[PDB]
Order: C-alpha cells, then structure tokens, then sequence
C-alpha cells in the first residue's frame, strides 16, 4: 500500500521481528539486509 | 516480559469436572476478542 517506506520497514523487521527470529529453534545467526531506527541528530556546522 | 516483549502473566483452573484442553479453549477465543497489538502465548506447564 506504499506508506511505509524502505527505512520504515527495515526497522519495523529489526524492532519487532528480527529478535523473535534469532530465538527460533535451529536458527545460527539473522543478517538483517537494512538497519533498525535511532535517533538521528544531524548536526549543521555554520548553526553552531 | 516474555521473549523479549512486554507480557502480563495469567494463572487460572479448569473448572470442577472440565479438562484443562477445553479450559484453554475458552482463554484463547476470549484473548481473540481483545483490543488490536494484543496477543497470547502458553508457559510453564501450559507449554508441556
């Protein structure tokens, strides 16, 4: 339904599925293809 | 929290002459009539 986007959806992956996943029975190692969300402060240095 | 993600722990009895299977039943179609983002899951002796 194209609302959430590339980013969106990897961190939803990592936030809520990722973790379940690494704990199954038989599963050696999860490779997330993206990256979980963090708080972005994307500093500007004339500002400063 | 159980695996991972936030929980509430639950105990309860069969009620007398009726089996723990059928008891389980009932709190499963109940937990289905729940508020969205709330599911279930069985530990312990309910896991056995």
């Amino acid at each position: 339904d194209g609302t959430m986007t590339q980013e969106d959806i990897s961190d939803y992956v990592a936030a809520n599925m990722k973790d379940a996943i690494s704990r199954t029975s038989g599963v050696g190692d999860v490779q997330l293809f993206g990256s979980q969300y963090a708080m972005r402060i994307w500093m500007n240095p004339n500002e400063l | 929290r159980y695996n991972g993600l936030p929980s509430m722990e639950i105990l309860g009895q069969a009620a007398p002459g009726k089996s723990t299977g059928e008891a389980m039943e009932l709190m499963e179609q109940l937990a289905s009539k729940l508020p969205t983002g709330v599911g279930y899951d069985w530990t312990g002796m309910s896991y056995q």
